[PDB]
Parts: C-alpha cells; structure tokens; sequence
C-alpha cells in the first residue's frame, strides 16, 4: 500500500496509515485499515506489496498472541521490534521474501515510556522520534524536523499529523483518500474516529 | 598479483609480490601471498584473495589429518589432488588460482593449478596479473640445472619484472626456499625497492583542533564484585 | 541496487603506542534519504571491538551473530576473546556465506590482553583477511579515507594524539560522501580504559 | 539391512547402575598400566608397550598419540577403541576449533569434544 | 540539488543549495545554481549542470539583443520562452533541465516560468526543483503568505533549503539568496549550511531529533 | 590442439602438440596431452584441460579398480567408461577424446569420442582445433598395417602440418608408441619438424 | 562492438594562490594494468601566462588542448594581439567542449594562471563544459584521495583553534608557493602509494606575474 | 565500426645511444588460422624512418599507399624534398595520428596500433606510438599488443629512463630487441618465427634486415615433462 | 496531462479538463488550464506528453488566427478539425512524432448547431456527442451512455458533468486537482469559474 | 565452396567446384563459380553469391572502359580494382575472391582478396569453406614451375578432398587453364575425382 507515518510524543505513540486500496486502474476500497495489534499495548502498522503485507502482519500477530499466553506476560515493544527485524532478515534471503515495511508503536509499560520502531522489508531497524516508510518521508520529515518537540502532547502531535497529511494532500499525485490515525498509550490502543 | 615458482639443483622456491588490490586501490602494501599447505609444502595464490586463503587452510587442515592417519610426511600430489577436485566441483566459481611448491619423501615438485580445476607441470611456472612481465624474465634467463643461489635471483626478479611494470603488483618480495633433506625457509620480505620517502610536511594536530560533543568512558571489564 | 551503497557510512581504524582507535559516522538512509543519525556502526565484545559497513540489516544481524558466539566462546573457554582469535572467527563466519554473503565490510580493532600488542584488521564482504601494522578503512568513503589516512598517519603515536588525526581523518572523507556524515564516534582504546567521544560535524 | 538397533544398549538397571559403562571400567581395569604426572614447566605421560609378540615390531604400535602439536594422548584398555577415538580427536580439533578460530583447541576443550563422543556412545542407539 | 523561487509582495525569493555530486562522491561544494542572466533576470540550475549554465547565458546574450532592437526590456514571459522554444528543438537529444526563469517587470509584476527539457514551460507562484524539492516545499507551503516581508521571505527560502540539505544526501555545502526587485535583484550572501544548521536549531529551537 | 591415433602392424601410436592456450596466451608450451589410464591404454586430449584432466582420472581409477577385480581391461572396455563419462554428463562437459591402447588379443586399437559422447572404432583418429587443416592429407596418406618408423613419419608430418597453420597448436610433437614390447615415449623439437 | 573511449589514467591538481598558480601532474600514461609512459607530459603552457591539462582520455585530452592552443593563436589575429585573460580563455574552454555535447570529449580539464587583478586563479571543467573558479581543485584517477585531504589541509576544514573546543574555526591564512608546492608533493606522493595508475613522476607548472616555471619530481614506479 | 579480418601481431621498439630500433613478425593471421607467412609489417619512409604496425592488415595496406602517397606528394614542387624539405619522423607521425584520431572520431577506425620509428634532422631519435584511438604516447621503449606485455619489461632492463639511453649501444639493443622476439615466439599464440628488423642510425642510416629467424630456443627439457600431477611413465 | 472530457448539448459545448500538472513525483501545479481559443467560437482542450501538448496547440492557434485575418472569416469547427486532424496524421510518421490528443468544441454559426470532435496523437478523428481521452472515458462513458439526450440544456450538461467528475475523484487512483469548466456557444466561450 | 587457383610454367590455372546451398539445401549442384572478368584475367567466387555476382559485374564493366582507353589490363590491375570494391564495401560485402590471370610479359599470376579487402599476391591460393581441410595436403604436395597435366592433378586431387570433407562443397569439378595458347575449360565428374 502507500502512506504510513509515525510520531511518537511525551506519553504516547500515534500512527497514520492510508486507506485507499488501489488495485489496478480502481480504487477498490477507501476504509482500509493497514494495522494490527500484536498485544494490548503494541500496534504494528504495515505497507508494501499486495497479500504479503497482511500475511506477514497476522502472522507477527498470532506469533506475539501465542507468546503472551504461554508466558501469561506481555513482550515489550523493544522484544517485539526485535522478532519483528529478525523474521524479515530471515525473509530477504528466502525463495521469495516478504515485500513488507512496518512501523511498530507501543507504550512500555515497564519503564513508561512510548516507543516507535521503524522497520523496512530488508530488516533495517531504527528506533525513532517520528518516522515513515517509502515517500511519506520526502514530504513530511521537513515538517517534523521544524516542529517536533520530544514533551509533545497527544493533541499537539495530532496537529503536527494534520499538518503532515495536509502536506501530502497537497503535492503527493495519488489520492490515497485519507488517513485511519490511532493512539498507543498506557491505557492500551484506541483510533481517532474524526482526522 | 605476481607470483612464480623456479625448479632448481636439490629443491624449488616460488616468489610472490605483496600488493593486494581492491580495484584501481591499494588495500595492503605489504600482503603475505606465499600461503603454507604443510612445513615443505608451500603455496602463492592468485585470484579472489578470500578463495585462495580459504583453499589452502582447508586442504591444509584435510593434509595434517591425512599425515596423522598414514604416519607419513604429505606430499605434494596429494595436496594437488585434493586441490584440484575440490576446484573442479565448483566449477571454477571458487577463484583461487595457485602455484603450489613443495618437498616430500619422494622429491621435490612444483604444480600451477587454476580455478576450473585442471593442472599444470613445470620447471618455471607464473601466475596472476603480472606473469607475462615475470614469464618474460623467466624464459629470457632460466637454464636447467639451477642453483639454489641462481634460482632465488632468477625467481625475485621476475617478480620484480612484475612489481614495476604490472599495475596490479607491487612493494616488497616474498620468498620461499624448499630444499630436500632441509626445513622450508621464508624470506618475509626478501627484497625491500619500494620504502616510501620522507613526507614534506608532519600533519600531527594540536591538541584540540577537532570539535567534541560528548565524552565517556566505556565498560569493557565484565560485571564486579560487591 | 548495490547492496553495500544503500545505507551508507564508513569505519575508520588506527594503531598507536600502547593503544588503538576505532571511529565510524552515525548515517543510516535510504539512499538519498537520511533516515536515522543514532546508527552506531562500533560493537564491543568484551575488549574487542568490531566496526562493520554495508547494508545495515547485515550490520545488526552479524552484530546479533558475533555477540551469540563470543558469548558462547566465553562460557567454554572462560575467558574473553582476543582481537587475533576474533578476527579469524569473524573470517570464517564472514566465508561460510560464500555464495550467498553478507554485504558488509567488517573493522575489528583491539589490544591483546596477554602481550599488550595494539591490533586492527579489514575483512571483505566475504572474509579475506587485511592485517594492516597502520590503518583500516571500510564504507561508501573508503577511497577518501585511504587519502586521509596516508597522509594523516605516522607510526608511534600517543593517545590524544591518535584521537585528532583518526578524528581529522573520518570528518573530511565524510564531508566528501554524501551518504556518510550525519554525526560521528570516536573509541580510544587503551589496554585498561576505553574513552568513547561523540564528534560535532556538519549535519547534510 | 538397515541399522534397526536404534534404541540404547546401555539402560539403568533396578540398582541405578549403568551395567555397560561398570563393565566397559572393568575392560579398562584388566588393561596395561599408564600414568600421568604434571611438571610445573611441563608433563609426561607414559605407559607399557605390552608386545603381543616378539615378532611383532612394537614401534609401529603407538600407544602415545599425538593429538594436536601441544596436545598429547595415552590410554589403558582396548587398543582399537583407542585408535579410532584418536582418529576422532584430531578430526574435531580442526572442524569444531582450527577451521573456526585459526588456531589449535586448548587442552581442556578438546578434552571435552572427546568426552563428548565417548558419552554419546553410551546413550544412542 | 535543491532549488526554490516564489513571487511575493516585495518581488521574488531564489534559493538553491550548493552541492554537486557524481553518485556518491562530492564532486564541489561550492557551485553556483543561480545563473545571472543579466542584473534583471535569474535563472536556477538543475538536472544538467552544463545545458542551465550553457543555455541561460546564452539566453542572456538573446535577451540583450531584443532590448538593443527593440529599446525596451524583454519581458519575463518572452524570455521564457526563447529558452523552451530553444530547449524543445532539442528534445530527444538528451538535455538535462529543470529551471525557474526569475523576473521583475513593469507589465508583468513578479514572474516565475518554470521550463523544462521535455518543453514544459509552467507560469507559477511557488516551484521547488531538485533530489531535495520535497523537504523544501514541505517548509515553503506551510509557511508562505503573500504579505511576507522581505527579510521574512529571504528566510523562509533559507530555511527551506536547509530542510532539503539536511534530509536529502546530494543537496548541502551552502545557501545561496536572492531577491528579485524590479530594478534589478539583490544578492543576500553565501551561508554555509554547516554553521546554519546548529544556528538555526539553537535560534528557532528546531531539529530536536539532532544533537548539538 | 592438435592430437591424433594411429594403428599400425605391431600396435598403435598416439601423437600430440604441446601448446596451451588462454585466449592467444601461450599458459604451456610444454604441455603433455598423452595420458596414461592403464599400462597400455592411453588417451589423447582436446578440449576444456580441467574436464578432459578429471575424466582421465576417473578412468584411470575404474581401470585400476577393473584391474584389480578382472585382470587387464580391453580397449573397448576403457573406450565404455569413457563414453559413459561423456554421454552422460555431456550438458557440463567440454571434452573431445581419442582413446588408444595395445591388447594382445586385439592388437592395436583406436576409439575416438567427440563433444556429444558417442564412441567411434577407426583405423586411426585426428582430433582437436588443428586437425581441421589436415583431414586432406592424412586421408590421402594414411595406409593400414604401416611400419612403425612409417606411422611415426605420417604422424610426425601430420602434426606439423596442423602446428604450422593452427596457432592454437604447437611446441614440441609428443608421440607414444604401444606394442608388445612395451611403451616407448618419443619427443620432436621444432627444428626438427618444421623443415619437413 | 567500436568503443571510441578509453582510460589513460593520470591525475592532476590546480591551487590558486594569492599572487601565483600551481597546476600540477603525474607523467604516468597507462591503459588497462600496463605502463605506456613514466614520462608523458599532461600539463602544458598554452601561453599568454595559461596553463592547462585535459585528464582521461589522453587522444580527447590532446585534441582539446590543441584546439585550445589553436584559438588563443587566432584570437591574437583576430584582436591586435591582445592578451587572452583567464576568465576569457575559460568561456572559450566551455564553448569547445560544448560544442561537442552530444559525443564529448571524455576528459576533465583544468587551467590555471591570474586573473586581470594578478590574482592566483584555478578554472575546473566537467567534460560537457559546466565550468566555474575554484580556489583548489584534484582532476583524475586518485582525486577522491587528494581533495578531502586539500579541504582540510588548504581550506581548514574540520580544523578549530585549541582550548575554544569547536566555537572558534582556525583562521585561513595565505600559502605561500613554497607552501602549497609541499602540499602538492605529499598529495601525490599519498596517492602514488594508495593508487594504482599514480606514479612514476610530477611535474609541476607555477604560474607568476613573471611567467611559467616548470619543477619536476621522482614518485615510485611500482 | 568493423572488426579485424587478417591481423597482424606484435610491434616493438626501442631508443638506443645514436638511434632508433624496431621489429615485428612476417604473419598475417585470420583469428586461429595462421594464414599468410610473408607479409611484411616495417614501411620504410625515406631514409629516416621506419612506421610498424600491428592490427588489420587490410587497414595497414591502406596506410602503406598514404604513406607511399605522402613521398609522392612532398616531393611536388621541392627542390629539397632530397635535402633540408624531406619528410622528417615527426611530420609522418603527426600525419598518421591526424587520421587515426579522425577516423576514431567518424566512428570508423583504421583498427591499427601503429610505432614511427626514425632520426630527425638534428640526429635526435624519434619513437611515438598511436593506435586506432588516436591515442598517443613516447617512451624509450614502445611496444604493441603482446609485446606491450612481454617485450617492454624485459626492453626496460636495459633502457629503464632516459639517462640510459647514451649508454646503451647498438649490439646491446639489437640482442635485446632479438631476444623479445623470442620471447614472444614461445608465449604468444599468434606469432611467427619469421621476422623484420630495421635499425634507424644517425651515422650508418637506415638499415633494414628481412628474413630473421628466432634461434637459440629452449625445447630439450621438455622431454623430462610427463602427465599433469601423478602420472610417471 | 490527465483528464480531459467534453460533451455536446442541445445549444454549446462543454469541455471539461484537469487543472493538476504533475512532473515525477510532485504536484508543480493545480491550476492549469489546458485549453486554447482557436478562434472566438472555437475551443481546443489537450492532453498528452510534457511540452508537446502547449507547442502543438499553440501551434494550431496561430495558424486559424492567421486564416482569419488573412480571409477575415472565422472557419467551421468541422473545417479547424480537418486541419488539426491533417497536422496529427502528417506528425504521427514523422521522425519525433507529437504526442498529443485533443478535443475540438466549437459552435457552428452558420448551421446554428454546437459541434464536438475528438481527436487522438494518430489523427484518429470522430464527431460526438460526448468524448473523452485516456482513461478517463473508461470511468465516465457508462454513466453518459445512461444519462445523456442530445435536447439536453446547458444546465442539465454540467449536473452530468459533475457526476462524471464525481466517478473520477472516487475511482480514480490519482488526485487530478478537480476541473476546469468551460463552454461553448452563440455568444462564444466563457470559463465556469465555479466548479 | 571449395576454391583455387594455382600458378605453373605455362600460366595460371582457376579450379572450383560446383555447389551452392541454402543451409542445407543445394540449391545449385551445377553452379560455375569460375567467372570472366576480361580474356584472360578469371576470378574464384566465394561468400555471398549476391555480392560476388555483384562486384565481378562491375570489375568486368571497369576493365572493359579500361580496355577501351588503355589497352588490355594487368592481373594486379584487376586485382586492385576487385580490392577497391571489397575494401571500401566492407562493411556491407561478404565476398572472398582470387583473382587470377595470364600476362606475357608477366605470365601467370594469383592474387588472393580475403573478407577484410587486403591483397595477397601468392604462387597460390585456396579459398571457401571447404579450403580447410586441404591447408595440409596443399602445403606439401604444391611445387612451383609444375607442367599442365600436374597442376590440373593438382588441382582435382585437392579438391577432391575438400569435398569430400566440406558439406558445402561437392558436384563437378570445374577448372580453367590460362595460357598464351588461349582459354580451356575442364570439367571432371564425381565418378572420376571421387574414387582418387
Ligand atoms: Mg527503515
Ligand atoms: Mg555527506
Ligand atoms: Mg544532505
Ligand atoms: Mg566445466
Ligand atoms: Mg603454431
Ligand atoms: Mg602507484
């Protein structure tokens, strides 16, 4: 798929994904959400080619719910990330590999902290501050380099989205119809039903 | 990459330049070309560097075992052959290209042998990318009947031919000397033409000049007591 | 598409008098965009060092590799690895992937704990040994960094001393690469302390 | 054909005894003498050549292996038992150790890679 | 690359960066994106470094000889398009550019033509060209209004291409500005990305992700 | 390469050039193509040296292994495990063979295997680059149960011919003769030849 | 297939002083991994205080300094024998090299001399004709090796005054000739070491008010 | 654009103390096929020069007829085409490189290397290199394809710079010269045993030698070669 | 260029054309108007390759401009269509073809009728009711092949024009930047500046 | 194609065969690649049947204008004119001529013009894809001054073998013989050269 961004503020993680599904000449869908949550306080967003995207994305899931019951203990966004690099560098030298880039958010709820991993289809990792994956980045990074503070608000982070999105709307050529935008914090997972 | 090998009266000595490339630049000025298959068999490499290195401490290793197994001192066929089968079944994928030199209970021997996996006899042999330069010297002045003396001589400056006038080779000459009833001997940096002059200018800074950020000292040592 | 130039970056090691040094920038991206300025590219495994170039994905799993086995290497051997030992494991690990490598140009730096011998050595992508008595380069500024450090260099020198010209060297090749740059870390290695310094550099 | 005996000959009897490992002590016990003394600047392992006769040219049976070029090996007990467990050694010396590190195992880890072997002998099938 | 120019209340801002590059290696720092075309008149360079250079003082030198016929200064649009008529007689041959054609004149006002190799010849407010043009524009659509001031308008195009110089890889070395009036435009400095990027991020309080 | 076989009364002769090339790069002029597989079975080599290298010695131990089972092998048995060899593996091979030996029984024998690995019995066999530029010759000048001081000129006159016009050919003309009273090698220098 | 480009190898270098220029050049000639010449002259006096040198493709390299020759010869026929000044002669270079864009001379050129203030003055040219003044700049085989070195050696670069710790930049004094001329000959003698194609000999041209004034060096010739 | 039909091998050359020395084989190869065994590769131009040239025999033939045509064409309206206008090695040299950069610069090269060898009129000896690039380059010894190789390494023992050129007499260079030949006999595949030689002399003039033969040859320790690893007998 | 759309009504000519220019991978501009007056009751919209498009139809302006001072007549839209239908079919077999397809809307004043012609880069000439280029009619010709009567008003026109721009902006992938609007009657052409 | 021409005392004889295939076609078995460009100055025909027809046209129309201006034409003349066409054409021929003719001042004499467009005066020449495999035989059995009846045995002898060797060659044997007595053809059948 196209657009998938990242920001991670004082308290929490928030990620925006597109959701125009193109395939072909059509616009088959315009609600799609790109997203799935691994345990109740680590989300993965997800974007790249066709099939593989949602495979790879509930197969980490099913991998993180099997772990989260036979340990009865939720993994931290740090371990998860880190399975996550692990199976995609396994992927880039299989037969055929996984052509998926994730952004995984999540609230540790260990040392309270949000955190936001960055991680392309080659099993590149990076912890960041607000991150993107394909040419999200060339359009709202100037953005985010200028305004982003790390003792951000949720609400003040969301304006920086908008503004992000804006952006994008504005001289991206694909009409990726808007953007499902969710909250990873202390209290769990949640989506903005209004952006 | 210069490299020969040079039969004379009681033994044969192979020669080797130490420049190693990584295309127009130069990585090592003072690489180590002449490899040990066993104490008095000895080998130069030409080629995929890594590949060469990799070979010979493999059939190096299976060579020590098999001196082991039989109670005998290796022999010099006995690396070629398992040099060779192992080059023929990857099918020249593995780019060593060798001269391999030797002494053993039956004589002295020198083998060339390329990545496909066939071999060569000889009593002058050169390999790599300055050994039309060093094969000129050897078929301008090799003779039969050789002495140890004249054979250094005549193996070094065909490396030399090599050293000045191939690209690809450059620096110092290593050499090897395997006679019969004696211990190999390598001459690590046998010839030295190439030492660098003295720079116009020293370039040590003051302290100071460069900017820093952040200083710290770094826990090497493991976790303490108490 | 050359695996060894998307990411980016360099390492850069010297010898001294009774000491080493290590240094590599802090670039990660995607070509040409700049991606991360926190992608250190020097590990440690007890007092040896490792620096490793290339594709970054590579970078962190031989990382993850080389930790898991001087782990187990401790566990048995009890005691920590050497710098001539580490070399050779990261050689033979590095050849075993022939046909199928990592894209990395590897940088180990160290001194002997036994002897007290300043050691460095370069790798290829597939294992071949560069030993070097001087200096080690490695990344997509390696040609800059081979001029830098030919002229820079001279033999015999202290620790504070090493630390300008290995500094000096890695700031200006990377300031002639675009894909290398973007901060830098220098490790001044001596046989009972480790001093680790941040660099403050142009940042495009 | 087939190997079929893929279950353990060796088992715990009722007592906790593993009878096979007692009995093949006892084999070790009815064979020639050899001892092992440790120097402060060295070591020394020696043993009895036992020749089965005196047509037999008891050099070319070496009760002292060398196993690698610091490392050396005596025994006592079963001649050919002996033989192929030196084979082994100095097999794994290289493919588990030299091929790895480039450099020869230290004296107790190769120890080990042959208490290894000799253990497995006594559980697989 | 990174180049920018967008017309305003007091005229136009022209921005560009300073680096060139062949692949990874840092060919010059020190590069001059702005062509002179004459005192009334900027061009910017990108794509081919030698077809914006070649062609625009050569455009320089048509220009001089329509106001020596005519005795009358040649118009931002006329100009313009001597250099896409010229540029599409070539198309095909292999011409690399990407320029905005940068004028003040009574009849017209502030003008910008971006024209291309492929013949393309855009009348606009703002144009952004460049490996860098994304960064820039991010700053620029975010920030720009008409009634900017002068100093204002010079260093919003400064800081937009410090955007692009950080972020984009084959864009940096330095910042040069120019301001467009209709009596001609007015040089604003060399800046060095280097010592403007740790003064903006301590001044303006931007670039936290970096550390300084 | 130049190579060829002979029969003649009292056996066989194989003969050989001694040049080996990489590109127009002489790598040995000295070059010894006449291979021993068994006591009087003997092989002519053309093609890829590391192929025809590793065929010959995989016959040279099927031969030693027969030996040792079944006693002396015939020609045509060694000329089989040739073949299979070169049938079988034909996608990755790169070998053009004459084979040549001396059985009591069968006297002199010649068995030519080309590229495809099919198998050939003649009276005699040329083979290689150069022995394109003598199929006229040898076949006018060939004749059955020759001397073998008159096969060993029609050789040594054949592998001049081809030497003095293929430049992949050339160096010194080896020969091996088998016979019943044993295996005779034979040498002859460029002066020797050339003036012919 | 006809390949009409080819890699002669070389490398040189032009600094631009406060009074003087120096355009420097190993006399190395080499195609491939062999030595056509240790000795083949690069770098050459065009006259009217300029000198030049055209590296890559030696046949192109020859016929663009020849043409160049050529036209400062007929711009004194043409202009009553009125001097060619450097800023004049580098607006010609380009036109050359432009002329043939569509199948160019494969060559990066560099000229040297002062300008019409006597000035040191450094012109560096891209093969297609892109051109610009430079205060410093390395053309050639082993350039990557030697301009990271001039930046910081030259120019400064990276390099702060002790104790300010990276608030105060080192000041940029002038280089003398016998200053930059060291400079020149360790630059080339690094590179003789690390690259392939460099060696054999330097010459140097150092233009003054006074004229040209040729020096040459040994470099190693492995 | 074409490819070379009939080619011919190695040129190579050398300075000595009062001239100039060059050499190449009498073969006319057609790739493996050592075709023809008497073409003659060294044209003489005048008395003072010598032009030797490997490649496309075909292309050499048409250089021969420029060269031929040149003579012709100074001599018209000279009264000192014989004397102080005769044709010099630098103005035969400089002609030929003309063309051959031309003709590379058409797309349609004289797919040549060529060596002028000669004396000037002062006595100074002349040796320049072009080949179907129109790349150019001097050197006290000169050498095409694989004499570049073989040749010049063992030439530049003997003339190493050019302080060894006053140094080295005739006979030395003429035995060295000689013995690349032989060299190039034994290693290169497309080489003849037949060869031409022309020494230019500042004082004996122009000496031209046809029907050389390479001797001495190595070949006796041959015979002790068997096999290629095991094989004994 | 994209979209470029035109219908004939019972008394005008409606065309309809994208306002986006796209160069790579940004929006240079989303106000471009890509239409030419060729004379006062003659409009020509276009779409095809970068440059081409503008030098073709100005190309075509200047020389009906200069048939109709040099005969002071205004020539029929089937008789401009002729010509820029000639200029195409000469350009297609030349050595760097015009890459260029156009749509011709003019207002007959002799037979009193509007007139739509559509022309591709091949000389490809058809008179319509309605047409289109590119993909465009693929999403829009269903719904006025349905809707469309040839006693249609001007008003009428423009509703069926919004629905077919309304099946665009939901189906098509890229973002167009909307349309501009203009028509052709009697008293000439007039731009819609509301749309 | 298998093609020759050799010089002898009296003059000069021109030999070929007769085949022409389209792959493995003969789509001629009777072809007469022997053609007439003056009285006494003949030329061998092989490559490109189109290009050779084409270029001997204009060579016979070039020295029939030479004729008609000059007098009759010298076999180096002709020669060079042949060499002309192939050398400025190279690019767009494949033509290999002999080009052989009879002077009285000059006698008999052969000229050889391979695919680049050189010139080879030679004693002399053999030609086409079937003079491979007679490089051989030709070298040793050719003598210089032979009579009539030895060069056209020769000739029939040589390529007798090139047939029998090349599957591009094959048919009858056509030769013609230069001399100051005048022009005869020869032809010779199958049943006769065949069992040579
Ligand atoms: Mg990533
Ligand atoms: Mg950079
Ligand atoms: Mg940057
Ligand atoms: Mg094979
Ligand atoms: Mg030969
Ligand atoms: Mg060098």
């Amino acid at each position: 798929m196209d657009i998938i961004l990242g920001i991670r503020v004082q308290d929490s993680v928030i990620l925006a994904s597109s959701k125009a599904v193109t395939r072909g000449i059509s616009v088959l869908k315009d609600s799609d959400d790109k997203t799935r949550q691994l345990s109740p306080h680590t989300l993965m967003s997800f974007a790249g080619e066709a099939g593989d995207t949602v495979q790879f994305a509930e197969y980490i899931q099913a991998n993180i719910q099997l772990y989260s019951i036979r340990e009865d203990y939720e993994l931290s966004p740090q371990a998860v990330s880190s399975f996550v690099r692990q199976e995609l560098a396994k992927s880039i030298r299989s037969r055929r590999p996984y052509q998926v880039n994730v952004l995984i958010g999540g609230y540790d709820k260990k040392k309270n902290k949000p955190e936001l991993y960055q991680i392309d289809y080659l099993g590149t990792k990076v912890e960041l501050p607000y991150g993107a994956h394909g040419y999200s980045g060339f359009y709202t990074f100037s953005l985010l380099d200028h305004h982003y503070r790390p003792d951000m608000t949720t609400e003040e982070g969301l304006d920086l989205l908008k503004l992000c999105v804006q952006e994008l709307e504005k001289r991206m050529p694909m009409d990726f119809k808007g953007v499902i935008v969710k909250i990873v914090d202390k209290d769990g997972i949640r989506q903005v039903d209004d952006f | 990459t210069t490299i020969v090998g040079v039969k004379f009266n009681n033994g044969v000595v192979i020669a080797a330049d130490t420049r190693s490339t990584q295309g127009p630049i130069v990585a090592d000025k003072n690489c180590a070309k002449l490899h040990r298959i066993s104490p008095k068999i000895w080998c130069a490499g030409a080629g995929t560097a890594a590949d060469t290195e990799a070979v010979t401490q493999l059939i190096g290793s299976n060579i020590e075992l098999h001196s082991l197994y039989t109670s005998r001192e290796p022999r010099v066929v006995s690396a070629l052959q398992m040099l060779k089968q192992h080059l023929f079944k990857y099918q020249g994928h593995i780019g060593a290209y060798l001269i391999v030199a030797g002494v053993d209970p039956t004589g002295s021997h020198l083998f060339s042998i390329h990545a496909h996996g066939s071999t060569d006899v000889g009593y002058y042999l050169s390999l790599g990318s300055g050994s039309l330069a060093a094969m000129a010297v050897l078929e301008s002045h090799w003779k039969q009947d050789l002495t140890k003396e004249e054979a250094i001589k005549l193996a070094s400056d065909a490396i030399q031919a090599g050293i000045w006038n191939d690209l690809g080779s450059g620096s110092n000459v290593d050499v090897c000397v395997m006679e019969i009833g004696k211990d190999a001997e390598y001459l690590r940096n046998y010839l030295t033409p190439n030492v660098r002059e003295e720079k116009q200018k020293s370039y040590k800074f003051p302290r100071g000049t460069t900017a820093v950020l952040k200083e710290s000292i770094v826990n090497i040592c493991d976790i303490q007591e108490e | 598409s050359d695996p060894s130039s998307i990411n980016g970056g360099i390492v850069v090691a010297m010898t001294g008098k009774d000491c080493v040094a290590i240094a590599c920038d802090l670039r990660l991206g995607s070509q040409s965009l700049g991606v991360s300025n926190k992608f250190e590219k020097i590990f440690h495994y007890g007092h040896v060092f490792l620096g490793i170039t290339g594709l970054a994905t590579d970078v962190t799993t031989l990382n993850e590799m080389f930790r898991y086995k001087t782990n187990l290497y401790k566990l048995k051997e009890e005691r920590a690895i050497e710098p001539e030992t580490f070399t050779q494991l990261v050689s033979s690990s590095l050849y075993e992937r022939r046909f199928g490598p990592y894209f990395v140009g590897p940088v180990v730096a160290g001194i002997n704990s036994k002897s007290g011998k300043p050691f460095i050595a370069g790798f290829d992508l597939i294992g071949c040994i560069d030993e070097a008595k001087d200096f080690i380069v490695s990344g997509t500024a390696s040609d800059q960094l081979f001029g830098m450090c030919e002229s820079l260099y001279e033999p015999n020198l202290e620790p504070e001393d090493l630390f300008e010209t290995i500094s000096q060297a890695l700031l200006n090749a990377a300031d002639r690469d675009a894909l290398s740059g973007w901060g830098a870390v220098v490790y001044i290695i001596k046989k009972d302390e480790v001093v680790k310094r941040y660099l403050k550099m142009r940042q495009d | 054909m087939t190997d079929r005996y893929s279950f353990s000959l060796t088992t715990f009897s009722p007592s906790g005894k593993l009878g096979q490992i007692d009995y093949a002590l006892t084999a070790v016990k009815q064979g020639v003498t050899s001892l092992g003394i440790k120097a402060t600047n060295g070591v020394v392992i020696a043993t009895e050549k036992k020749s089965s006769s005196p047509l037999a040219m008891s050099e070319t049976l070496s009760k002292v292996s060398l196993l690698t070029p610091d490392i050396g090996a005596v025994y006592s007990g079963m001649g050919p038992d002996y033989r192929v467990l030196v084979d082994k050694s100095r097999k794994v010396a290289h493919t588990s150790y030299k091929r790895i590190y480039g450099e020869y195992p230290p004296t107790k880890l190769l120890v080990s890679e042959v208490a290894k072997i000799m253990q497995e002998a006594t559980q697989s099938g | 690359t990174t180049t920018l120019a967008f017309r305003f209340q007091g005229g136009i801002i022209v921005a560009v960066d300073s680096r060139a590059t062949a692949g990874n290696w840092v060919a010059s720092q020190t590069v001059k994106k702005v062509i002179e075309i004459n005192p009334f008149l900027l061009g910017t360079m990108a794509g081919g470094a030698v077809d914006c250079q070649f062609w625009e003082t050569w455009l320089g030198s048509q220009c001089r000889l329509h106001e020596l016929r005519e005795k009358e200064r040649i118009s931002v649009a006329a100009a313009s398009k001597i250099l896409s008529n010229l540029v599409y007689q070539y198309k095909g041959a292999g011409l690399s550019m990407g320029t905005m054609i940068c004028g003040y004149t009574r009849k017209e006002g502030p003008t910008i033509y971006y024209v291309d190799s492929d013949g393309t010849r855009l009348k606009g407010d703002i144009f952004c060209v460049g490996s860098g043009q994304t960064f820039a524009y991010g700053v620029l659509d975010s920030n720009y209004k008409w009634d900017l001031s002068v100093e204002d308008a010079l260093y919003l195009g400064k800081r937009s291409i410090l955007a692009a110089a950080h972020r984009d890889a084959y864009s940096g070395g330095s910042v040069n500005l120019y301001h467009v009036t209709e009596d001609g435009w007015i040089y604003h400095g060399n800046h060095d990305v280097g010592e403007l990027f740790w003064k903006v991020k301590e001044e303006e309080g931007s670039f936290n992700n970096v550390i300084g | 390469t130049s190579i060829m076989a002979v029969t003649f009364k009292d056996g066989v002769i194989l003969g050989a050039d001694s040049r080996t090339t990489t590109g127009a790069y002489i790598a040995n002029r000295v070059t010894d193509k006449l291979t021993r597989v068994h006591d009087k079975i003997w092989c002519c080599r053309s093609g890829s040296a590391a192929d025809t290298q590793a065929i010959a010695d995989i016959v040279q131990y099927h031969l030693e292994l027969y030996t040792s089972q079944y006693g002396t092998p015939s020609t045509e048995t060694a000329a089989s495990v040739f073949k299979e060899l070169c049938y079988e593996n034909k996608d990755n091979l790169t070998a053009g063979i004459i084979v040549a030996g001396y059985d009591d029984k069968n006297k002199g024998e010649v068995y030519t295997i080309p590229l495809g690995g099919s198998v050939h019995k003649l009276p005699y066999a040329i083979a290689g680059s150069g022995s394109t530029f003598i199929y006229g010759y040898c076949d006018k000048n060939f004749r059955e149960n020759m001397s073998k001081e008159e096969t060993v000129d029609f050789i040594k006159h054949s592998l001049s011919q081809a030497i003095k016009w293929d430049g992949s050919s050339g160096g010194v003309i080896r020969m091996v003769v088998l016979t019943a009273a044993g295996v005779e090698r034979l040498i002859f220098y460029p002066d020797e030849y050339e003036q012919l | 297939q006809f390949n009409p480009y080819g890699d002669n190898g070389g490398t040189i270098l032009g600094i631009a002083g406060e009074d003087f220029a120096v355009l420097a050049g190993d006399t190395r000639n080499i195609t491939d991994y062999s030595i056509n010449s240790r000795y083949e002259p690069k770098v050459f006096d065009c006259g009217d205080n300029i000198v030049m040198s055209a590296n890559g493709f030696a046949a192109d390299g020859d016929a663009l300094v020849k043409r160049f020759k050529n036209s400062v010869k007929w711009y004194h026929f043409d202009h009553n024998d009125k001097k060619l000044s450097i800023n004049s002669a580098a607006r010609n270079i380009q036109h050359l090299l432009y002329g043939k864009r569509f199948f160019p001379y494969y060559v990066h050129t560099i000229i040297a001399g002062l300008d019409e203030d006597g000035k040191g003055a450094v012109y560096s040219f891209d093969p297609v004709g892109s051109y610009e003044r430079e205060q410093c700049r390395a053309g050639g085989a082993a350039a990557s090796l030697i301009m990271p070195f001039l930046d910081n050696q030259v120019n400064f670069k990276n390099q702060y005054e002790p104790g300010t710790n990276g608030k105060v930049k080192k000041p940029l004094k002038y280089l003398s000739v016998e200053e930059v001329i060291k400079l020149v000959r360790d630059s080339f003698t690094s590179a003789t070491e690390r690259h392939i194609q460099v060696g054999d000999g330097l010459e140097i041209l150092i233009v003054t008010k006074d004229g040209v004034r040729k020096e040459f060096y040994e470099l190693k010739r492995d | 654009t074409q490819q070379p039909i009939v080619t011919g091998t190695s040129v190579i050359s050398m300075k000595y103390d009062n001239g100039v020395i060059i050499a190449a084989d009498n073969l006319g190869s057609y790739g493996s096929l050592l075709r023809f065994n008497g073409v003659e590769r060294l044209i003489p131009v005048g008395d003072n020069t010598v032009v030797g040239i490997s490649g496309d025999i075909s292309d050499m033939q048409h250089i021969e007829r420029l060269l031929k045509d040149l003579v012709t064409e100074n001599a018209y309206d000279n009264p000192l085409a014989d004397a102080e206008e005769a044709l010099e090695p630098s103005y035969i040299f400089e002609y030929l490189a003309t063309v051959m950069y031309q003709r590379r610069s058409k797309m349609n090269p004289l797919w040549n290397a060529i060596i002028v060898a000669g004396v000037q009129s002062n006595g100074d000896q002349f040796l320049r290199y072009v080949n179907l690039l129109g790349v150019t380059y001097s050197s006290p010894t000169l050498a095409t394809g694989f004499g570049a190789h073989m040749a010049n390494p063992l030439l530049r023992k003997v003339v190493d710079r050019e302080s060894d050129i006053p140094k080295t007499t005739v006979q030395v260079a003429e035995e060295a010269i000689v013995n690349a030949m032989r060299v190039l006999y034994y290693r290169d595949a497309r080489s003849s045993r037949n060869f031409s030689l022309a020494i230019i002399d500042k004082n004996t003039g122009l000496t031209f030698k046809k029907n050389l033969q390479v001797e001495n040859m190595k070949w006796d320790f041959a015979k002790d070669i068997k096999g290629y690893g095991t094989q004994k007998i």
